[PDB]
This record gives structure tokens, C-alpha cells and sequence, in this order.
């Protein structure tokens, strides 16, 4: 766009951008702290500091700094100018005045911003003799920790906390050289992206407690392209392990996806993989003993009961991968094959996917929802079910400031600008939700109440948009005042966004929001729908298909089927323990593979060590259909060789082999997918989610070790001396080493970790990508399954009635949690304090009826079983329902929708 | 005009109290509100106060005005101590050229050095009495034979 | 002659290495694997733990001397002067899996050739006996709610 | 840095001498090296630390300031080989078994030295003054005063020995400079890329530990660029091509060493001989097969 001339070199650039993006995407180094490229330009530290000329023939130019500069066409700036580099490594100079000798003991050594620039700059000695500030640190919940004296004031934290995540407990607060950012008191950070903070800082003030505990260095960490498992949204991670133990999660750059930033639920939750209590080795339980059995005994003993089995089922479930799912299904026949799901929750998902595979609809990706103008969420409490989702929707809300301030001819990177000129004006947000949610706080309206007043929201905002969409009867006058402005602001807007799921526990809140868009998209409106799913491969089991639990637990209680072998799934979060238990204790056989130690693994005959995310390469489809690949991470028997945890696929498709052929095949990865393609056309993208494993770069494997890992000759030392043999894979295209390669260059999608010689830091993702703050040079991994379209469904009809409280019944009311929902995050010992502690929640006025206060213990029957819980005071919560913590231990999901009976003070 | 103005000697008495005059003399008008200078008045202690001030009025937002004035406040305070040691001037000169204008964020420390670098300019021979100990930033550390840098 | 005349070896022999504790008796190790990645034959493993106070220390320290080639990188590598290449040259072994020491036969009992130097009298972090503003050329916390401007 | 690097440098030009002598003396004549080769170890390992491979040179200096004392153990081994040396030359002089079995032998002029690549006594032999040190001045050589032993025309296996022997002379000479001219200043350059920083700064200053803590870790950035010192070795010209590519490590190291051209000439110079001149070729050939084959 704009031609500009560093250090006399000549260079076409985008004239919209400052000369630091611009230098930096050309592969230039200067110098930077306070600028991100997500949170703009503020121009505070003045590192970026370049001298400026008016023309080619000024040879007395001016210090300016390059982020606060635009990139305009005819410009003459020197990076390598003596006063520059002068002033560049005298800002450090400053900044290391006051600065603690703490590097030795810091969880940033070796990852730091200010490392990496103090070298830059070319800054090693210090010439100031004074005294150094200190600041006195504070308590920041169980995942970050304080640090302030190693602080450098370049106010990120703040800008990025605030003005970006929106949070409320992070400031910065004192004067002069006494700036303080941190709290204003000691206590947990309350932002559900808190995390991000520790990549955010470019020193260590921030740190990660979850990895401080089992501490190690960046160049001792085996990384290997994962995708978070802890929701639907399918963010792009960097898992790290040393010692045979996951040390921590990092977030990996999908300019497509999450970009720069995760959420503490996929950030912190990951414990569950470090568990002593794991199934390590396939286990037999002969009557009250428990023989430690090798996979090759484990196949054929299984495969010889299996042979003379009268049917065998196989139970799925939305946490295993693509290929794992598949290879069961093709060892118990499709007919046979049962996804771990309720009847109603598989309804709810196969609604959600016809809606985005045939609604002609376009359904946005992480990154795109943040270019909408106008956002309608019906029943989802996204923070707490797909908290990526609600970042996005945070920054589409502030794009009303981005076109006011682009109105004035102002810089899309002047933040201050944009911020001043925008003041409190947002785009209209409406959510709808049974109680209060967290993006209360930005939304023009909430409206709480019963998810079928929620759906006749939807079908009535429909019929105004669109006659022809079916109407709504009973709607009040005062409900009708609200509905007319979420229509106009929905008419109004030119890119319209309808996000609902099947969190809410409805069918009619799927449908009424698919009306909604379609209804848009008939006044040829840019309308995106998007639908949050609850697992990482829910979409993919519900493109996959198969009869539900319930249906299998018929089979074994008819007892048509004899052997059921369940894959990572405890069925006690799908369907009732009573019936599960029941159910499985009428089967000759029951076998489970799962990498977790579960309930129903208690009367299991054959339990089979599989490997979890870490330990094991498969594909995972996210809520927007993108199939994503996960690679494995470290090898579980390398320290440990007594240890047998095999990937659920090649288990599966081992059996299959020793029941036909009586012998063993432990395939490779490529053949399982290349099955999939072959037998389930919709899942044949899955072969372009990533190279295969004949892929090299220039004849190299992709690397998992940076090359300056350590301890090779000693780390196995006490188990034997005799160094052991690389560990090969033959799944993937990564090596189990440092021999391969990582190169910022290479012509590749997956990158395990960024690293570039003088940027040790996160901020090494800058020379792996096109242009800063854009996509992976050469394209983000992943791709959606389905495209838009061409034709849509019919307006659904089926609007239901207004709730009606009924005595003795007392609808369940589905509260999610970020901490607790999910099943595998909540095993994670960090999430225990973090996670709420039990309770129901109560209408004031219900409360008041049933005389009890918050506090009081009160006892319900569900399935038989009298449960007691300490009741809160919900006043949002509409009257005639009861709140309780969905997915919390005890609390199946599947209770959404449900209803209590007898609800009485307890004792 | 100010303590953000740059010192004048008496040679500059005779010049009119206007934008373009007082500005070609090296200083600024300022507010026009002057300030005498008795010679019983040491000027590295006066500009010490100054440093002190312009070092706690700064907001904290870029590094040069929040990390530099207080740099030289140190060295000013060991200068009339007596404690200064050599290149602390150099220092101070370094600070008033990196603190000038365009290379902080506001014009608070390009005018704070202003007294400093007219002050060094016409009374050096005041810091100059400070400097009297040899410059040392580094113990002995015993087992360790220390680079001498010549 | 040997080994009924001792050999004299110059105080900066690189032989037997050593972990060393400082003036304090503490232990000056750190855990921070400056000397593991500075190691080129990548014969120590150790790993970073931490004390109720907050003092960073190694939970397991080990030296397969059946690779060190007594170079003295690592040593040179510290920013604690805890690891010491010691005049020794004596550790011959019958099993080479004895030539892997563990911290119980590397960290002796006084401070070894560097005598009197605690880098956690350096560091900025707070431990047991040193809190903030009690390091060298270290300020007392100023809170930002004091009342001097 | 300079007058540090040339002493250890020409007290280790002196030891591998000793050896190469001692031996082709013991098998083609009939100079304990031991004794003497032990004071120069006792010197190195005073300031290295170790003896065959000190290690000590660094990127910017050397790891550690001269031990205090060094002065005098240097001046006793100044005092000591003078007369000893004067043992190793008589003998070789007077050695009518060594003439005997060792002049004419093995022997070739200019024109074959030059097409084989020899470097060295070997070359100088052939008269040609060729030696890095004067030739290409570095390490500040060009401040000491030393000649270069050349021969006469012809490299037989007598002329290669005797030309390390008035090597050894010139040496000590070298030696007895660097004893009595040590400058007083840094054993490390003043530069942002010294590796490691002065450790005395690195255990005080933030500074320095952040330099230190990074050049230990992922190492020095060396910016892309090709570079190459060739010197004067114990045997021969040996060189260090290095290439680098913007990284903490090398993407190239070629490693030109003098021994393994010497071995390529051996068929052309020995062709037509016996099997005894081999024996006695392959010891005035100063050469060790880690040189060689790298
Ligand atoms: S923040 Fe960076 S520079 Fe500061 S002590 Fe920690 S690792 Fe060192
Ligand atoms: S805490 Fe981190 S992000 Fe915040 S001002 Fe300090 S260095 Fe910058
Ligand atoms: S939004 Fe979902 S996929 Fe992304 S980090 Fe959080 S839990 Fe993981
Ligand atoms: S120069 Fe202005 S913006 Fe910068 S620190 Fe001083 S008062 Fe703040
Ligand atoms: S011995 Fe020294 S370098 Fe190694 S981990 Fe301990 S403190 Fe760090
Ligand atoms: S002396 Fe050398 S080889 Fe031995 S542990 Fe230290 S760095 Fe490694
Ligand atoms: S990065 Fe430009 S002023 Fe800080
Ligand atoms: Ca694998
Ligand atoms: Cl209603």
C-alpha cells in the first residue's frame, strides 16, 4: 500500500499500520514492550524508538517512536541510527535501574520480554549505584502469582485486563516511579481470561502457580501441537511436559481461532493428566482379583470372550476423538454403535448441526465473531460454556468506537484515540439466560426466565423481523416494548450474529434462534449463526451418529447384548447412576478404555489404559465444524516402560483385529483416518486437518524439543545408566527429539512452540506469522468440514407455551460454571478451590413459601434419592424453578429441564 | 518563567521579556514570573530541590521521566554530599539530551532538565566540587579475580 | 610417589564436582538449570522445588560422571556459585551406574572455594530472614497509599 | 587477551614439539620428554585447571584472570629448558645413527609441497617462509620478536625435526616476552557478546545476569554472516570456516586441519622407498589421526 524507506532499503507496506508492525512483519528488530499486537499502541515505554527523516536528503532527522508513527508512504526512518540504538539501550538502562537480580529464581527466566531486549539493546553493563524500589506482592487466587518488583510499568496488564478482557479488579495505582498494578486488595483475579496475563507480561511480575509448583525451563519442555479439551471452542495449545509429567499449557497462535488468548479453564485445567490414580497398564478383575495383564494378553483373552459373545455394543462419548469413536464403531458394527449421550442432548446437537450444515447460514469462526455488529445469544452463558466465544463478543460490542473513531480519520492502532472517542457507546448485545450472566455488564438487555419464555423470545423477535415466521400468543405488553428494540437494533444492524447451543437444555431455544437468523437473512442482512456444543468432539459424535445411551442400556436390560465396551465415558453424566450401574451388572462382559480412573471402571471385567490428549494424536471437530489434529505430546512408557497406555484408537483396532484374525495390529494413526474418510463421507475433511505422517521440511521431522534441551544423558540415570533408545513415532510428523526441525520459515501449518533466535519470548510468534497480530505465514491450521449452503430449513412452528410454576414440581434450572462444568477440569487438584462449593438456588419468594433462608439445607428426590444442598437466594431465577450446579459431581447436565418433587427444609 | 525555564546569567538582564528573545538567549519566557538567584545559593542544591520536584510530579507513564529524573536526583543529592564519583555529570548531561523534547510522552521532563542542563552549562565548576570519590558499583567478590577494565 | 605421596593439584583443578552450601549454611543452590543447559554432554538433571518461606531449591540433583568430561562449563555457569569443580580426580567405580551421584554425594558441608557469597543476598525475592527492601542496594517498600508526595 | 592467548598457545606448541621429538629421537635414533612435558602441564593446569584440554579460551577472552603466582612458575620453566633444550639439539646434531636413518629419506621440494597442500616444517623445509604467524599476523603477534626456522630446498625427515627444533628456541623466546611484557588490564573484551560476561558483574548486576543467564542458556546470537581465521599450529595451518546463519549455534564448522594433507602426500613421496623409510616418514610427519580425521 505505502512504499517506505528503513535504513535506505526500500519497502512496500500497508500505509493503515505503525512503522513497528510494519518493520516487525518485515522481519525487521526493534525493540518493544508496551505495545501488543492486540491492545494497539500506547506509546509509554518508548523502547520502539526510531529516528525519522523528512526526505532523503534530511541527515538530521527525529527520535520517534515507531508504534506511535503511522507507516505512510514516503517515509525515511533509520533503525540502526547511532542516537537511536543510544536511547533504545538507555530506556533499558532505566528500566534495570530499579530492577531485582532475581533471574536464577524467576519463572520467566528463559521466556522474557526483558531478557530478550536488555541482549537487543546491547546492554551488559551497569553504571547506576543507587538503591533499588521495591514493592511489597499479593495474594492473586491459585493460578497467578505477584511479583511487582520485577515490573517495568508498560501498563499491558492493565490495558489488556480492562480494556480488552473488560475486568474489574486489575489496576494500576500510586505515582511517579511508585506505579503499583496489581488488585485494589488481596484476592482471586475474577476474569475467566486472568490467565493470559502471564503471556500479556512481557516480565514476571504475572507467573503461572499451576506450572511454578513443578517448575522447568522453556528449553527443557517437549511441546507438541494439542487442541484444548476442556470445551467445544477448539483453541490451539502448546502442551509442555518434563519428566514424563505435563508441567503446562501455552497457548499456541491460530489466527483463525483463538489467536493470542485462552481462557483459565483450558489454561489451568489440565491436572487430570498428572493423576497418580490413572490406569497406567490393562487391568483383569477375576472375580475380587486384579490381574496386571500386556496389551497382547489383553487383546486376546478380550477378543476370545468377544468371539463368543451373542452381541457386542460399544459405547462412544463427545471426549474421545474422531478415530478413537470410529475404530469402536467399526469393532461392534455401526448398528451396534451407541454415542454416549442422552436421547434429548443427541437431538439438541444434531438440531444444532443441520441449523450450520444446512441453514444457509454462515457460521463465524473464534476470530471472525469480533466483526459483527449486532449480537443476540438465546440461552448460551457462553463466559461459562465457551468463555473464548464471550472475549469475541466483548470486542465486537467495542467496534462502534473503532467506526466512530475511523469517522475522524484516526489510526485503527491509536487504542487511546478510538477508547476517548467512543466513550460508553457500544453495539447493541442482548443475552437471555434463566438467571444473571457475566456479560451482563456490555448486553443492552438481559432477559432471565424459563428457557421456553427464552424460545418465545426468539419466535417472537422472528415474526417481527419476518411475518411469514410463525407468530407468538401471550406475549405482554411490556415484553413487546423490549422486543421491538432487540428487532430494530437486529434490522438496524448490516452484520447481524445469533449464538444460542445446547447448554440451555432446550430444543425450541436452537429453533427459535435458527428462525431468528433465517428471518435476517431473508431482509438480505451478513447474518452469522453460531451454536456452542459442551465437549470437544460433540460435533464430531454427532456427525458421526449412532443410538443413544439410553437405547444401549435397553440392550443390556433386555439382555440382547452380552459385552458393552465403553470408551472414555462414565454414562453417569449422561444417563442415571441407578439405571448405568443396573445396566452394566447384567452384561457377562464390560469393558472400559478410558484414561481416567471412573466409577463404572469398578465392575468393569477388562479395563484398558488409554492414553489421554497428552499422550496420544487424534482429530477433534469444534463447535464451527473446523476438524483439528492434536499430536502426542510426550511417550508415557519413557520413564516409566511397565507403563501400557496405548491411544483408544489403536486399542480398538487392535481387538478388531485379534477377534477376526486372532492376531494383534497396532496401526498407524494415518490408516484409522484414511478408515474414517472411506466409510463417513461427511468426516473427510479430517484428512486435510494436517500432513500426514511422510511429511518432512527439506527431508526433516517436525521437532517437539527446543535444541537446547538438557539432561539427555542423565535425566533417565537412576533408572539405568544405559541411555534408552529414542522413543519413534510413526503416528505423526514430529519427532520425539530436538532433531528436526522448528524454523520460523518452514513451510508448515502446525507449529509446536515459537522460538527465533534473540526472542525467547511468547513474542516469537511475530516471525512465525505473515504479518504481526495476522495468520500463520503459511496458512492457520485446521478446516471446516461443511460450507454454507446454498438453500436453508423452514421456519420452525413449534412455539411452546408460557411456563406454568407447578406445586410439588420444581423445574431444574441449569447454572454452568467455568470451574466445574466440565468433567475432566474438575478431577484437576488447582480447580478444587476455584470450583463452588455445592448449593441449590431458590426464587426469594419460593424460599419464603418453603420457609427457608440461604443456608438452610433442604432434601429433594430425584432418581429415588434424597439429596440434601445448602440453599442460596437467587432473585433472577423466575419462581417455580430450582437452581443447580450442572456437571458438578453428583449434578448430571442431563438434569437440565428435569423436575424436583418433594423439596422440603432438610432434618 | 518557571522552574521548568532554563537558568540565565546577568549578561541576559538586558534582554525584553519576549517569546522570541529569552528563547534566542538559550531559555524559554515561560510565565513571564522570574525568579532571582542570590550568590549565597549553591546551584546544585537548588537544582537538586528542582530535580526532586519535576522527579515526583511525574505520572509514571513513559520510562525516560519516570526512571530518569530519579536518576539524577541521586546523583545531585551525592554531589552536595560530596559523595559524587566520576561520569556522574556526563550522566546528568546524558538524561537532560535523552529527557528532551520528542523523546518523552509530555513536556514535563523536556522543561524539568532545562534547569538542570543551564545550571552544568554556566555554575559546572558547583558539580564539578561534588565528584570526590573514585566510582565503584561493584564489591570485591573473594574467589573471583575481577575483570580490570583500564 | 602415588598413593604414599599425595599429588599437589592447583586450586583450580576441575575434578570431583561439588554443590556447596553459603555462609549461612543453606544450601546455594537455586534450581534455576543454568548449569544443565550450559552442560555440552547434558550429564545433570535436576529439578526446582520450593521451602514454606519461598527459597527455590534442587528436590533431586544428579551428575552421571560416567559423561562429565570435567570441563567446568556448568561451574562457570552459576549464577550462585553452588556447583564447584573440587580438586579431586579419585572416583573410580566398579559399576558404572555408581558413577551417577545424586545430591547426597555432591552437597558437602561448608561453602568450597567462592567463601563468603549468598546470592539470596542479592535477589529481590523475599525468603525466611531476608524480606523485601532487606537486599543489597535495596530501598524499604514505599506503599502507594503513603501520605509523602 | 592477546599476550594471554599467545603464551598458553606457544607453552602447548612447546609440549606437542617435546613429544614429536622425543619419540622420532627414540625410534629412528637413540630427550626425556616426561620431565619437561610435566612443568608446562604444571603451568597450564595452574591456570586452566586441566592439562591436555584446557578449555580456557573464551568468546571475548579467556574464563579467568592469570592465577596469582603464574609469573613465577613461568620464569622457573624459562630457566629450566634453556639447557635442556640445548640436550635435545646435540643429540639430533651428533645422532650419526639419526642422520643416518633419516637424512634423505622421504624427501621433497617445493613444487610437491605446494601441489599436497603441505604446511609447516614441511613446507618451510622446501624454503618456503610460509608461517601464519608472521605471514598473516593475529593473536598480536606481530608485537614479539621471533624468526621462522626455514630449510633449505629439501623436506627430508631430518630437516622437518630439525626445524621444530630451533621451533622450540623461538618459542621460549616468545615465552620470556609474554613474562616480562604481560600487559595490565582485561583477560575479557569490553563487548555486549564477551561469553560469559566477567562473572564478578554477573553475580552483582541485573545487567550482566541477564546477559550471563541467556549465553549459557540458548547461547550467543551470532548475526548471519561467513568467517575464517587460519594460524599456525603444532602442526601445521589449521583453520575454522565458520558459517552462521542468525543463530545461538553454527550451521556450519569446517575444521581445515594440516595432518590429513600430510597423510594424502605419503604415496607420492614414499613411493619406491622401503618399508622402514615409511615407518621413519610417518614419525618426522608430526601427525595424530583425531587431526585427521576429525
Ligand atoms: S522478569 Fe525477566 S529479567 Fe526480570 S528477573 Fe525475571 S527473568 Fe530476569
Ligand atoms: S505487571 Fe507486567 S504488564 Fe503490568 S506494567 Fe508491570 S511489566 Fe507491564
Ligand atoms: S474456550 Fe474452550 S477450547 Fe478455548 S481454552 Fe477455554 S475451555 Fe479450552
Ligand atoms: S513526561 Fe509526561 S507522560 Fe512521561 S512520565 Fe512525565 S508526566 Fe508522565
Ligand atoms: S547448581 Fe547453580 S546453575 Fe545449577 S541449578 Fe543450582 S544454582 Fe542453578
Ligand atoms: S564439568 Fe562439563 S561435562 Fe561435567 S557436568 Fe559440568 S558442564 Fe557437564
Ligand atoms: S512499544 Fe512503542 S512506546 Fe512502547
Ligand atoms: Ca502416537
Ligand atoms: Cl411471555
Amino acid at each position: 500500500m505505502a512504499t517506505i524507506h528503513v535504513d535506505g532499503k526500500e519497502y512496500e507496506v500497508n500505509g493503515a499500520d505503525n512503522l513497528l508492525e510494519a518493520c516487525l512483519s518485515l522481519g525487521l528488530d526493534i525493540p518493544y514492550f508496551c505495545w501488543h499486537p492486540a491492545l494497539g499502541s500506547v506509546g509509554a515505554c518508548r523502547q520502539c524508538a526510531v529516528k525519522q527523516y523528512q526526505n532523503a536528503e534530511d541527515t538530521r532527522g527525529r527520535l520517534v517512536m515507531s508504534c506511535m508513527t503511522p507507516a505512510s508512504d514516503g517515509t525515511f526512518i533509520s533503525i540502526d541510527d547511532e542516537e537511536a540504538k543510544q536511547f533504545r539501550e538507555s530506556v533499558v538502562e532505566w528500566l534495570m535501574t530499579n530492577h531485582p537480580h532475581d533471574c536464577p529464581v524467576c519463572e520467566e527466566g528463559g521466556n522474557c520480554h526483558l531478557q530478550d531486549m536488555t541482549v537487543m539493546t546491547g546492554h551488559s553493563f551497569r553504571r547506576y549505584r543507587f538503591t533499588k524500589r521495591t514493592h511489597r506482592n499479593q495474594d492473586l487466587g491459585p493460578f497467578i502469582s505477584h511479583e511487582m518488583n520485577r515490573c517495568i510499568a508498560c501498563y499491558r496488564c492493565v490495558r489488556y485486563y480492562k480494556d480488552y478482557a473488560d475486568g474489574t479488579d486489575l489496576g494500576v495505582y500510586g505515582a511517579h516511579d511508585n506505579v503499583y498494578f496489581g488488585r485494589p486488595e488481596d484476592g482471586t483475579l475474577e476474569s475467566e481470561f486472568s490467565g493470559n496475563l502471564v503471556e500479556i507480561c512481557p516480565t514476571g511480575v504475572f507467573t503461572d502457580k499451576t506450572h511454578s509448583e513443578r517448575y522447568n525451563r522453556k528449553w527443557d519442555m517437549q511441546f507438541a501441537p494439542s487442541i484444548c479439551q476442556q470445551c467445544s471452542i477448539g483453541c490451539n495449545i502448546s502442551p509442555g511436559e518434563r519428566y514424563g509429567e505435563l508441567r503446562r499449557i501455552e497457548n499456541r497462535y491460530n489466527g483463525t481461532v483463538n489467536h493470542y488468548f485462552l481462557c483459565d479453564r483450558g489454561r489451568f485445567g489440565y491436572g487430570y493428566v498428572n493423576l497418580k490414580d490413572r490406569p497406567r497398564q490393562p487391568v483383569q478383575r477375576r472375580g475380587d482379583d486384579f490381574i496386571t495383564l500386556n496389551a497382547e494378553q489383553a487383546m486376546q483373552g478380550a477378543a476370545d470372550i468377544l468371539r463368543q459373545s451373542k452381541k457386542v455394543i460399544g459405547i462412544g462419548s463427545p471426549r474421545a476423538s474422531v478415530e478413537s469413536n470410529f475404530a469402536l464403531r467399526e469393532l461392534v458394527g455401526e448398528e451396534n454403535f451407541y454415542t454416549g449421550i442422552a436421547h434429548g442432548e443427541q437431538e439438541r446437537l444434531q438440531l444444532a448441526l443441520k441449523v450450520l450444515r444446512e441453514g444457509g447460514i454462515y457460521t463465524p469462526a473464534l476470530r471472525e465473531i469480533e466483526s459483527y455488529d449486532a449480537v443476540l445469544v438465546l440461552g448460551e452463558d457462553v463466559t461459562q460454556t465457551g468463555a473464548r466465544v464471550a472475549l469475541a463478543v466483548r470486542q465486537a460490542v467495542k467496534g462502534k468506537a473503532r467506526e466512530m473513531a475511523a469517522a475522524q480519520k484516526v489510526a485503527d492502532w491509536q487504542i487511546a484515540a478510538i477508547l476517548n472517542i467512543g466513550q460508553r457507546a457500544k453495539h447493541p448485545l442482548f443475552v437471555t439466560n434463566v438467571d444473571d450472566t457475566r456479560l451482563d455488564d456490555i448486553a443492552a438487555w438481559t432477559y432471565r426466565a424459563p428457557v421456553e419464555d427464552q424460545a418465545r423470545l426468539g419466535f417472537a423477535i422472528a415474526h417481527a423481523l419476518d411475518n411469514s415466521a410463525p407468530a407468538v400468543d401471550g406475549i405482554e405488553p411490556e415484553l413487546q416494548s423490549k422486543i421491538d428494540v432487540i428487532v430494530q437494533a437486529l434490522a438496524g444492524a448490516k452484520k447481524p450474529l445469533i449464538i444460542s447451543g445446547t447448554n440451555a437444555g432446550s430444543l425450541e431455544v436452537i429453533q427459535a434462534a435458527a428462525n431468528v437468523a433465517k428471518a435476517l437473512k431473508g431482509r438480505g442482512a451478513d447474518v452469522g449463526i453460531t451454536m456452542i456444543a459442551r465437549s470437544v468432539n460433540s460435533m464430531g459424535l454427532g456427525i458421526m451418529g449412532g443410538g443413544s445411551l439410553e437405547e444401549a442400556l435397553t440392550e443390556l436390560e433386555t439382555g440382547r447384548a452380552d459385552a458393552v465396551v465403553v470408551l472414555e465415558n462414565d454414562l453417569h453424566r449422561h444417563a442415571s447412576a441407578i439405571r448405568v450401574n443396573a445396566a452394566l451388572a447384567k452384561a457377562p462382559l464390560v469393558m472400559v478404555v478410558d484414561h481416567q480412573r471412573t466409577a463404572i471402571m469398578e465392575n468393569a471385567h477388562l479395563v484398558l489404559s488409554a492414553a489421554s490428549f497428552a499422550e496420544s494424536d487424534g482429530t477433534v471437530i469444534n463447535n464451527e465444524g473446523r476438524a483439528q489434529r492434536f499430536f502426542q505430546v510426550y511417550d508415557p512408557a519413557y520413564y516409566d516402560s511397565k507403563t501400557v497406555m496405548l491411544e483408544s484408537w489403536r486399542w480398538l483396532h487392535s481387538l478388531h483385529s485379534t477377534l477376526l484374525s486372532r492376531e494383534v495390529d497396532w496401526t498407524q494413526l494415518d490408516h484409522v483416518i484414511d478408515a474414517v474418510v472411506a466409510k463417513i463421507p461427511e468426516l473427510a475433511g479430517i484428512k486435510d486437518a494436517a500432513p500426514d505422517a511422510t511429511f518432512r521440511i527439506r527431508g526433516q521431522k517436525l521437532a517437539r524439543e527446543p535444541h537446547r534441551y538438557s539432561g539427555r544423558t542423565a535425566m533417565r540415570a537412576n533408572i539405568s545408566v544405559h541411555e534408552p533408545r529414542q522413543p519413534q513415532d510413526i503416528d505423526t510428523m514430529f519427532t520425539f527429539s530436538m532433531e528436526g526441525n522448528n524454523q520460523p520459515t518452514a513451510h508448515r501449518s502446525q507449529v509446536p512452540f515459537a522460538w527465533a533466535p534473540g526472542w525467547n519470548s511468547p513474542q516469537a510468534w511475530n516471525k512465525f506469522q505473515d504479518e504481526v497480530g495476522g495468520k500463520l505465514r503459511f496458512g492457520d491450521p485446521g478446516v471446516r468440514l461443511f460450507e454454507t449452503s446454498e438453500n436453508g430449513l423452514d421456519y420452525f412452528t413449534s412455539v411452546p407455551a408460557r411456563f406454568q410454576p407447578q406445586d410439588g414440581k420444581w423445574r431444574i434450572a441449569p447454572y454452568y460454571h467455568l470451574f466445574g462444568s466440565d468433567e475432566l477440569s474438575q478431577r484437576a487438584p488447582v480447580f478444587q478451590s476455584r470450583m463452588p462449593q455445592p448449593y441449590i438456588k431458590l426464587n426469594p419468594a419460593d424460599a419464603a413459601k418453603l420457609g427457608v433462608n440461604a443456608g438452610t439445607r433442604v432434601s429433594f428426590s430425584y432418581d429415588g434419592n434424597t439429596v440434601t444442598l445448602p440453599v442460596e437466594i437467587a432473585e433472577g431465577l423466575t419462581a417455580g424453578q430450582v437452581g443447580l450446579p450442572m456437571g458438578m459431581s453428583g449434578i448430571a447436565p442431563v438434569l437440565a429441564g428435569a423436575h424436583l418433587e418433594d423439596l422440603k427444609e432438610a432434618q | 518563567g518557571g522552574a521548568g525555564t532554563d537558568f540565565l546569567t546577568e549578561a541576559h538582564l538586558d534582554l525584553p521579556m519576549e517569546f522570541e528573545s529569552i528563547g534566542k538567549a538559550g531559555s524559554r519566557l515561560g510565565t513571564a514570573l522570574a525568579m532571582a538567584v542570590d550568590h549565597e545559593i549553591n546551584m546544585v542544591s537548588l537544582v537538586r530541590n528542582l530535580e526532586e520536584f519535576f522527579a515526583r510530579e511525574s505520572c509514571g507513564w513513559c520510562t525516560p521521566c519516570r526512571d530518569g529524573l530519579p536518576w539524577s536526583v541521586k546523583i545531585l543529592r551525592a554531589l552536595e554530599r560530596g559523595e559524587g564519583q566520576p561520569g556522574d555529570i556526563e550522566t546528568l548531561e546524558q538524561l537532560c539530551r535523552f529527557l528532551g523534547p520528542g523523546k518523552t510522552f509530555c513536556a514535563h521532563a523536556p522543561g524539568a532538565v532545562e534547569p538542570l542542563q543551564s545550571a552544568i552549562k554556566y555554575f559546572r565548576e558547583e558539580f564539578e566540587a561534588g565528584i570526590k570519590q573514585p566510582f565503584s558499583n561493584t564489591h570485591l567478590i573473594n574467589g573471583i579475580q575481577p575483570n580490570l577494565l583500564k | 610417589m602415588y598413593p604414599e605421596e599425595p599429588v599437589y593439584l592447583p586450586p583450580r583443578y576441575r575434578g570431583r564436582i561439588v554443590l556447596t552450601r553459603d555462609p549461612d549454611g543453606e544450601e546455594r543452590c537455586v534450581a534455576c538449570n543454568l548449569c544443565a543447559v550450559a552442560c555440552p554432554v547434558g550429564c545433570i538433571s535436576l529439578q526446582k522445588a520450593e521451602t514454606k518461606d519461598g527459597r527455590w531449591y534442587p528436590e533431586f540433583f544428579r551428575i552421571n560422571f560416567s559423561r562429565c568430561i570435567f570441563c567446568g562449563l556448568c561451574e562457570e555457569a552459576c549464577p550462585t556459585t553452588a556447583i564447584q569443580l573440587t580438586p579431586d580426580f579419585e572416583m573410580g567405580e566398579y559399576k558404572r551406574q555408581d558413577l551417577v551421584y545424586e545430591k547426597e554425594d555432591l552437597l558437602i558441608s561448608g561453602p568450597g572455594k567462592y567463601p563468603e557469597y549468598n546470592f539470596y543476598r542479592m535477589a529481590g525475592m523475599a525468603i525466611d530472614g531476608k524480606d523485601k527492601g532487606e537486599a543489597e542496594n535495596e530501598a524499604k517498600p514505599i506503599d502507594v497509599k503513603s501520605l509523602l508526595p | 587477551v592477546n599476550v594471554i592467548r599467545v603464551m598458553l598457545s606457544e607453552l602447548f606448541r612447546i609440549n606437542s614439539h617435546l613429544l614429536y621429538i622425543s619419540t622420532f629421537i627414540q625410534d629412528v635414533g637413540a630427550f626425556f620428554a616426561f620431565t619437561d612435558r610435566q612443568k608446562i602441564y604444571d603451568l597450564v593446569e595452574a591456570i586452566t585447571g586441566f592439562r591436555m584440554h584446557p578449555a580456557w579460551f573464551r568468546i571475548g577472552g579467556v574464563a579467568h584472570d592469570l592465577p596469582r603466582g603464574w609469573d613465577r612458575l613461568l620464569r622457573e620453566f624459562l630457566d629450566w629448558m634453556p639447557k635442556r633444550l640445548a640436550s635435545y639439539e646435540k643429540a639430533a646434531l651428533q645422532n650419526t645413527i639419526l642422520k643416518g636413518r633419516s637424512q634423505g629419506v622421504a624427501a621433497y621440494g617445493a613444487k610437491e609441497a605446494l601441489e599436497w597442500g603441505t604446511t609447516g616444517a614441511g613446507l618451510r623445509a622446501t624454503g618456503i617462509d610460509f608461517d601464519v604467524r608472521k605471514a598473516r599476523p593475529y593473536s598480536g603477534y606481530e608485537n614479539f620478536d621471533f624468526e621462522i626456522p626455514v630449510g633449505g630446498g629439501v623436506s627430508d625427515c631430518y630437516t622437518r625435526v630439525m626445524l621444530k627444533v630451533e621451533e622450540l628456541r623461538q618459542s621460549l623466546r616468545i615465552l620470556e616476552q609474554c613474562l616480562n611484557n604481560m600487559p595490565e588490564g582485561p583477560f575479557k573484551a569490553d563487548h555486549p557478546l564477551t561469553t560469559p560476561p566477567p562473572k564478578e558483574r554477573t553475580l552483582q548486576h541485573i545487567e550482566t545476569l541477564i546477559t550471563h543467564f541467556l549465553q549459557v542458556s540458548w547461547g550467543p546470537v551470532m548475526p548471519a554472516n561467513e568467517s575464517f581465521q587460519m594460524i599456525e599450529a603444532t602442526k601445521g595451518i589449521n583453520s575454522y570456516y565458520l558459517t552462521s546463519d542468525g543463530s545461538t549455534m553454527s550451521y556450519r564448522t569446517r575444521v581445515r586441519t594440516p595432518s590429513f594433507a600430510h597423510l594424502q602426500q605419503i604415496p607420492a613421496a614414499i613411493r619406491g622407498s622401503l618399508v622402514s623409510d615409511l615407518i621413519v616418514y610417518l614419525g618426522s610427519i608430526d601427525f595424530v589421526m583425531s587431526d585427521v580425521d576429525r
